């Protein structure tokens, strides 16, 4: 109910909400191009299959977690150390596994993988990668918020919160990658031994 | 308690079509919406729980999403087999309630 | 003759860091960080954004005279607004 | 693995008591820590929740039946039962028993019904 | 722990919720990760001790 | 390692088209995922940004030149080029090409220009 | 777009003196300010990026800091070699802009 | 006996005994430890903040 004795700017139209799903407001000076995406940041669209990205903190879509990092790489393989065993380095010839045997004999030599050992280690490594990446939980979220100029205390609280969680997750992501790469390489050296 | 409004009351769609069915809660039910598929002669089967998670064994053509007070069931690539009443269940409070049931016919 | 136990070696140049060692070459690694974007603003899930361009949210909803192209209100996948919009 | 089976009199006369029993198989009724539910469908009408019992005797009901309903379980037989007094034509329905499972979530356990029995029809007539 | 917000405080309610969900994810992550890292080391510890 | 080198006609007459080419060396133009920029200095005046191109064809420009400027790259030769139509006395400047790198940050990638070429002078006269 | 105001327009200082040059943005540029040193006859060299980080190879006498809308370049222990115009660059938006350039003379 | 490293040898012989560090092993371990400390402390990020 509207009532006025003056100074009223009345609506002519109202806006019915017809669809209420999640979206968000993105701040950018670019324009729409004739392309498609499942995840969009202010700097451009991303086509991803990995758990983390370093493009921008804000995004609209089903996206990887943002970290403040240039590099997160998980070793899955062996230290690539280029007639001699693990002491010297890797026999170049083997492509059928990770760990294996030379088998020299009088019928003829030839390298072959140890399938039992490689397969157990292989599943160990794939389970490890999955434990590392499946623990990241993201969701569609309109992350950005706007505050007025009289809400500096709240804006700063919000920013601190977001920066705080970014530091925690960047730390956890980098630390986990480094701790796991150390163990991955020890794991592989242990398995050859 | 919290009432559930389900709409459309009925749908008609061809094989290969994509359709949507929605749930509207009278109150905030915070990601506690479950969707069920009831074929004639059978007890309802759970399709989606906790707004968007599929139950094991549920075909990938089913999906859904939502937030406080508003949720959607999306069924893509409809097959002749996807004939059922679909129901909205609100698990948020103790006196658990259901919507009316949407009847989806396949051509 | 002898049987030797060894491991794979490759021509991979991919390197990783560990807590106590840095710049270590490995045969395989999984890069788990996405470092690229295409530089374009696209249609999210096949549905275009609302393109306000020069218009602000208040401009759009109130009907700024220069935002007369937004009166058609199509479905949005996201709202695209310039930082510090004019209209 | 988990199945729920139901039985009852089939026919109940007006003003009599309706009594149904659900037998739980493959899921210990007293150990799971899950809630056991009763649900029904009247002809034409959709699903109506009746009530539930915890693995212990804590029981809750749909308030519309507060003057007529009782729910109980016997741990010894893995059985649930439903009792409705002053039964009338409105109580004709397919009755179902179901198990309530959960997902830990941001708002607390998020409950859903995975296992349902086949149900049974109770007719109320003279 | 619980707080209530008015219908004109959606930005704050969402901030509060995000904070709580954020800490829950951090602690759930830390709890699960610690259990898995420790179980791996516990089993290696025991095999190491027998050796 | 990374160097940028530039060349062009030197002299452009009024109302002609100015065209400059930057050759990127030690940095694959199409693989870095970096932005390539053009900047210029008119006599007396300070640095003015002209525009940039991504490793792909997405291109942005300084709005003051929107009626006159085009930027493009040829991946095959690691080259960038700048084209300005309707060139006048105001366009006399030292032109420079530069590479845009970044720091991941709390507000998103934080961009800066590390590698610059030597630049070249274009004189506009009759 | 976002304009940059740089001040002083010029400085004069002796060898061993410490001076400051500042940047003021018309808008919030959130730690996206870069500083450049331009010696006559050369393309500008990056000194400071992301408000306070020195570029590799930049002498330790250079430093700076700042926050939304206000940043400072500090040059301590000025040497005869630190003769240059210094520029403010705002990397926050797409239509990237620069300040006027401060001309610092060394005695 | 030792101060020239962490890991080392006794070397008893007929000319005379005397401990000595294994420089290859200690140096690799040493760099391992200093890298470890740096990975632990360089990951802490603080800033001037009111
Ligand atoms: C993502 O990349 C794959 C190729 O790896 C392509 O088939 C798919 O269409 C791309 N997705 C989008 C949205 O462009
Ligand atoms: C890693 O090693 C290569 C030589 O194999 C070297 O060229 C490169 O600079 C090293 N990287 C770092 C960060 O030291």
């Amino acid at each position: 109910n509207f009532e006025s004795t003056g100074n009223l700017i009345a609506p002519e139209y109202g806006f019915k909400i017809s669809k209420r799903g999640s979206s968000g407001i993105m701040k950018t000076e670019g324009t729409l191009e004739n392309c498609e995406t499942k995840c969009q940041t202010p700097l451009g669209a991303i086509n991803t299959t990995l758990p983390f990205h370093n493009v921008h903190p804000l995004t609209i879509g089903e996206c990887p977690k943002y970290v403040k990092s240039e590099k997160l790489v998980l070793a899955t393989g062996l230290r690539n150390v280029p007639i001699a065993g693990f002491i010297e380095g890797g026999w170049q010839g083997m492509v059928d596994g990770w760990y294996g045997y030379h088998h020299s004999n009088d019928q003829g030599s030839g390298y072959a993988a140890d399938k039992e050992s490689t397969q157990k280690a292989f599943d160990g490594i794939t389970n490890k990668v999955n434990s590392v990446i499946e623990k990241m939980n993201t969701q569609f979220e309109a992350v950005g918020k706007e505050f007025s100029n009289l809400e500096r205390r709240l804006e700063n609280l919000n920013k601190k919160m977001e920066d705080g969680f970014l530091d925690v997750w960047t730390y956890n992501a980098e630390l986990l990658v480094l701790m796991e790469n150390e163990r991955t390489l020890d794991f592989h050296d242990s398995n050859v031994k | 308690d919290i009432q559930m409004t389900q709409s459309p009351s009925s749908l008609s769609a061809s094989v290969g079509d994509r359709v949507t069915i929605t749930c509207r809660a009278s109150h905030n039910i915070q990601n506690f919406l479950n969707w069920y598929q009831q074929k004639p002669g059978k007890a309802p089967k759970l399709l989606i729980y906790a707004a968007s998670t599929l139950q094991s064994g549920v075909p990938s053509r089913f999906s859904g999403s939502g937030s406080r007070t508003d949720f959607t069931l999306t069924i893509s690539s409809l097959q002749p087999e996807d004939f059922a009443a679909y129901y909205c269940q609100q698990s948020y409070g103790l006196p658990r309630t259901f919507g009316q049931g949407t009847r989806l016919e396949i051509k | 003759d002898q049987i030797c136990i060894g491991y794979h070696a490759n021509n991979s140049t991919e390197k990783v860091d560990t807590i106590l060692e840095r710049n270590v070459t490995v045969t395989h690694a999984k890069d788990i960080l996405e470092k690229t974007h295409n530089g374009k603003l696209c249609k999210l899930n096949g549905i275009p954004p609302l393109e306000l361009g020069d218009c602000s949210i208040a401009g759009w909803l109130l009907g700024n005279p220069e935002c007369d192209r937004l009166l058609s209100v199509p479905e949005w996948s996201y709202i695209m607004e310039k930082e510090n919009p004019r209209d | 693995q988990v199945q729920l089976r139901e039985s009852g009199p089939g026919l109940v006369k007006p003003s009599q008591t309706l009594s149904l029993t659900c037998t739980v198989s493959g899921d210990s009724i007293s150990n799971g820590g899950l809630y056991w539910n009763w649900i029904r469908q009247r002809p034409g009408r959709g699903l109506e929740w009746i009530g539930y019992i915890y693995y212990n005797g804590v029981t809750t009901y749909n308030p519309s039946l507060r003057s007529r309903i009782a729910i109980s379980l016997e741990t010894a037989k893995n059985q649930l039962s439903l009792r409705l007094s002053s039964v009338s034509a409105a109580d004709t329905a397919i009755y179902y028993c179901a198990r309530e499972g959960w997902v830990p979530d941001y708002g607390g356990r998020n409950y859903y019904l995975d296992f349902w029995g086949q149900g049974t029809l109770v007719t109320v007539s003279s």
